[PDB]
């Protein structure tokens, strides 16, 4: 166990085409699925999941490979991942439609899925992160104030598992400066909560999966070229952050792309991390956006 | 193109006029919009429908319009009641997004080629 | 001694405003200076150095905290960093103008020194990598093959000491994958070229002032802007590998905004590493630059 | 706008001309090149001088124009010896660059506002 779990919820496994996954549970009613980003667990989501807990089922799994979860059998592209995902999350709603919300390659790993079955999709929340597509060739490699946001797509992704090679032994030398490297808010980010990240992908097989969701990533933007044909029609949100390390008007300008109903809003003087950044107006907006209308 | 526009004409103050929308090809994606350019002004959003039904309607039409689709014939219909002199202009339909931002309004889908249209002419 | 000295040429020093700076000079006549870039030392002109000392007094520095020089006094920028070269230039050709081959960051190095003493110059011949000017916001950050050209210019930019703290420990490693991925031909690379050039870049000094030049690149930026008010006056000369890491058409695209006088050639085949990967046909060019109409 | 052209005019076959690329303020950059149009056809760079001195001309009128760069008066010339009906066209000058990849050409400065020009007609 490596976070605490916060009180009324549980962790648990359950295994998914042959892979063991890690997940954290509480709440009743209809299904909210979380799904975390690189660096992180599903951990990042335990402010906001007391709060959905008073009126839905919340789950939070590990992506495959991360936190407590077993590596994917199949591979690591988003059509293969979100196949252990929305089979996770169809065990707990098998005959209604749940939410999701996803942060980072979260969405990665959920757009798939949710592209592939609009049906089983009530409602959408994006956030701090592009879907695999040919915009992720135009972010810049340098900028006039230094490190550019994304260099980390190279990196990631270079053959001879430069990364691992570079980074082992140095995992929370390297987390730390990435973490803050892309926020806003450096205060949050206590000793203890450093730590805890750092623990958690500094495992081998662990630092090894979060760069092979790199490797594959222009293989995922291959796949959505021909999911994208279909327009997202479920109500959907995208949250970025308007600070130093956050999205800012990409997300929504991207997601006129792809959903027919969707709502931006862009956190000012946050970064990327944003449910520890700016957990409340975050949480605030995750919150009423999931409860309008019900 | 693929959605033709139809069903305008000349029409006096307090006048009705349902204008339709037809799909040239497949219909799965319905979230379309109607959108109106004055001779003088520029092309505005004025009522949309998604796929799963959501309407929104601009506030100078909000009341007076209905959009609707209708998937058996494979057409969205804009049904026009209480006419006026502004009303009179180019209405176009286009693949279509309801945003919202600090408020909801109808956009047009990024890099729509725009058709011939339906002309609405009111006095 | 870090590099093998070809016969007929003498390895030595020079103090220049304060800082001891190691060159190797050769032949007689008029002079050529040729300027080394990152990864590399005096070392990667060795082959071109024999066959221009039949006509040319040849000397080829290493950088300012790199080869066997010591770390720059001023600062890591391309204006601080030209004085040292100009003045060491200055010392062996005090009453006529000499010639320029630069490579890589050799080229951020001396384009302050040309354009502000043009008369000084009689030819130029720059190859593989953009002058430091806005153009260098514009390369992606990643592409639909995998890592992209100039990734690393974050790398090294970053704070905190990123690029040393990874890199430290594993410099063989990390040299190899980084010429690799820059190269077409990556079989003229011996076992023991590596090994020459990362041993002598390993030294914790000369690692730190390698990341330096880029931590000084967007100071360079900002000097470019002024000083390219002057267009180049003097016969210019450029040269990129049309394969695999190479600068492509890119190099004469931008020379066309800095000369009055531009000669440009891309080499099929060839990634960035041009007097090795493609020795011959260099060689032939700059050869006959330099002598047509003398 | 920094370089204004004059000294076209009509003449017969087997003519001259001298025309004038005067400068409207600073001269150090004096790599200046003459450009013409006919009517229907493309922009062509025809002579071009550095500001070191050095020449190129066109395969079509070389061994007949001279360019020639007037320090003490800011101006560039296009000595035009034995025009014919050919050399007809409106002709401009602009900051150029001599461009040598597999021949010499003379090509103008990437984004330059084209003037006036100056017609010449035979």
């Amino acid at each position: 166990e490596e976070f605490p779990v916060p009180n009324g919820f549980e962790s648990a496994y359950r295994e998914v085409d042959g892979v063991k996954l890690h997940y954290v549970k509480g709440g009743q009613g209809p299904l909210v699925m979380l799904v975390h980003g690189f660096g992180q667990t599903w951990y990042e989501w335990h402010q906001l999941m007391p709060e959905l807990a008073k009126r839905f089922t919340v789950i939070a799994p590990d992506l495959p490979g991360l936190g407590q979860s077993e590596p994917p059998k199949t591979g690591y592209s988003g059509e293969q991942v979100a196949v252990y995902l929305h089979k996770l999350a169809r065990q707990f709603s098998p005959d209604r439609p749940f939410d999701l919300v996803a942060h980072d390659i979260g969405i990665w790993n959920t757009y798939p899925m949710v592209v592939k079955n609009q049906a089983d999709i009530a409602r959408l929340v994006y956030m701090e992160a592009p879907i695999p597509d040919a915009r992720i060739y135009r972010f810049p490699a340098f900028t006039a104030q230094g490190e550019s946001l994304v260099w980390h797509f190279s990196f990631f992704a270079a053959d001879d598992r430069l990364a691992e090679t570079l980074i082992a032994g140095k995992e929370r030398f390297f987390l730390e400066h990435f973490i803050k490297s892309h926020a806003s808010n450096t205060e949050v980010f206590s000793e203890r909560l450093l730590d805890l990240y750092a623990r958690s992908y500094a495992k081998p097989h662990s630092l090894n999966a979060s760069f092979e969701y790199y490797r594959a990533l222009n293989e995922s933007v291959r796949q959505n070229a021909e999911l994208a044909k279909t327009r997202l029609q479920m109500p959907t949100m995208t949250l970025a952050g308007g600070g130093h390390g956050g999205m800012g008007t990409f997300q929504l300008e991207q997601m006129k792309a792809y959903a027919e109903d969707v709502e931006g809003h862009v956190l000012p003087g946050c970064g990327h991390w944003l449910p520890e950044e700016c957990a409340a107006p975050m949480n605030r907006l995750v919150i009423d956006f999931l409860s309008r209308g019900r | 193109v693929q959605l033709v526009e139809s069903g305008g004409g000349l029409v006096q103050p307090g006048g009705s006029l349902r204008l339709s929308c037809e799909a040239t090809g497949n219909f799965d994606d319905r979230g379309i919009g109607w959108f109106r350019q004055a001779p003088g002004k520029e092309r505005e959003g004025i009522a949309c429908i998604t796929t799963r039904g959501r309407t929104h309607y601009a506030e100078s039409v909000e009341g007076r319009f209905t959009i609707s689709t209708d998937i058996a014939n494979n057409a969205v219909y804009l049904q026009m009641n209480s006419l006026k002199p502004e009303d009179t202009a180019v209405y176009y339909c286009a693949k279509a997004i309801r945003l919202t931002t600090d408020r909801t309004q109808c956009v047009a889908f990024p890099g729509v080629s725009w058709g011939r249209g339906t002309q609405v002419t009111v006095s």
